[PDB]
């Protein structure tokens, strides 16, 4: 009922601009102050900007002063965050948040009642690139055995994310798809692994399905022992 | 600028346990401290404001206390849906400030990792770069040390690590380590090894292959 809908995120090269939007519904919008909060991947929460209910007073973190501009539109019940001179340090998921009232009293400084779903901002000089997919072949140092491990190296793609399934979804037990790491080149790389019984090798085929929609890339890599 | 310091950074507990998280401020914030809950992929969720006032709908097992500089969040009996990250927030003054966060994890018995090493594929070798991957599978607790060695030479600055969350069925972790070399460097040496130090191991486990077909 009461919710904040966000939009405007995306991938942008360093030094460019972006404008975030937060549309409110279900509550009196222009009675509340409003805040923008961001959270870098793996990091914690950081407040970036706030504005009073009437738009007369605006507050900024030191990290964004002179660069970010907060504003609001009462007719549209919409909150804005104009972000200029973006740098990779600004890569995060951005939220709009509403300070909680205390028994009818609207205070801009309180715990944050309601949060938007978030919109992701990526600041990178990298260009869209499909992943290279390499097999992590299962091994042996005898002929028979117990449980074997095989996997899929999804390397050098941009931007996030890639989806990985095994045998078109028929293989889910023992699967670990690891979070991507950001390499020095600016491209991402992750690996998906699965543990199988050693009797399966040779009899059962293992196919790793990698989809990267930003580049319309779809790869089916069969992983067999060398 | 007021800075908040949460303690501890993480805690492992079982369902039914009593968990106590503290938040310390560099200045006095009277009673303008809020507590949040966050699960991966979702926005934060307010639990406490005014340092003791429960949000509407939040279970009564969540209690907040304290004033001035020292504060405390308490969960009187942990429930399965309470394993998440918890943040304190200061609302005494601008700028608004969050604590580093406290992650409450599922406690279980020690589990030693299964270690696997994977040589680079021949398809990648044609591109001019080689990636050796090492897998640590289903271990607990999370603390582990992976050291790469090539011809017994300890590597530095050419590897990256990635860890999953606790598995939904056995509460263990898994870890992937990727050593990245140039093909010329890779063909220049023979034995590639992955050394794993974990408290479930009496001695470090090393897995190794040697380049060729061995």
């Amino acid at each position: 009922q009461v919710q904040l809908v966000e939009s405007g995120g995306g991938v942008v090269q360093p030094g460019r601009s972006l404008r975030l939007s937060c549309a409110a519904s279900g509550f009196p919008f222009s009675s509340y102050g409003m805040h923008w909060v961001r959270q870098a991947p793996g990091k914690g929460l950081e407040w970036v900007a706030g504005v009073s209910y009437d738009g007369s007073y605006k507050y900024y973190a030191d990290s964004v002063k002179g660069r970010f501009t907060i504003s609001r539109d009462s007719s549209k019940s919409t909150l804005y965050l104009q972000m200029n001179s973006l740098r990779p340090e600004d890569t995060a998921v951005y939220y709009c948040a509403r300070p909680s009232a205390i028994f009818g009293i609207y205070i801009i400084l309180n715990g944050l009642d309601v949060w938007g779903q978030g919109t992701t901002v990526t600041v990178s000089s990298a260009s869209t690139k499909g992943p290279s997919v390499f097999p992590l072949a299962p091994s042996s140092k005898s002929t028979s055995g117990g449980t074997a491990a095989l996997g899929c190296l999804v390397k050098d793609y941009f931007p996030e994310p890639v989806t990985v399934s095994w045998n078109s979804g028929a293989l889910t037990s023992g699967v670990h798809t690891f979070p991507a790491v950001l390499q020095s080149s600016g491209l991402y790389s992750l690996s998906s692994v699965v543990t199988v019984p050693s009797s399966s090798l040779g009899t059962q085929t293992y196919i790793c399905n990698v989809n990267h929609k930003p580049s319309n890339t779809k790869v089916d890599k069969k992983v067999e022992p060398k | 600028e007021i800075v908040l310091t949460q303690s501890p950074s993480s805690v492992s507990a079982s369902v039914g346990d009593r968990v106590t998280i503290t938040c310390r401020a560099t200045q006095g914030i009277s009673s303008w401290l809020a507590w949040y809950q966050q699960k991966p992929g979702k926005p934060p969720k307010l639990l406490i404001f005014g340092a003791s006032s429960l949000q509407s709908g939040v279970p009564s097992r969540f209690s907040g206390s304290g004033s001035g500089t020292d504060f405390t969040l308490t969960i009187s009996s942990l429930q399965p849906e309470d394993f998440a990250t918890y943040f304190c927030q200061q609302a005494h003054s601008f700028p608004l400030t969050f604590g580093g966060g406290t992650k409450v994890e599922i406690k279980r018995t020690v589990a030693a990792p299964s270690v696997f090493i994977f040589p680079p594929s021949d398809e990648q070798l044609k591109s001019g770069t080689a990636s050796v991957v090492c897998l640590l599978n289903n271990f607990y607790p999370r603390e582990a040390k992976v050291q790469w060695k090539v011809d017994n030479a300890l590597q530095s600055g050419n590897s990256q690590e990635s860890v999953t969350e606790q598995d939904s069925k056995d509460s263990t972790y898994s870890l992937s380590s990727t050593l990245t070399l140039s093909k010329a460097d890779y063909e220049k040496h023979k034995v590639y090894a992955c050394e794993v130090t974990h408290q479930g191991l009496s001695s470090p486990v090393t897995k190794s292959f040697n380049r060729g077909e061995c």
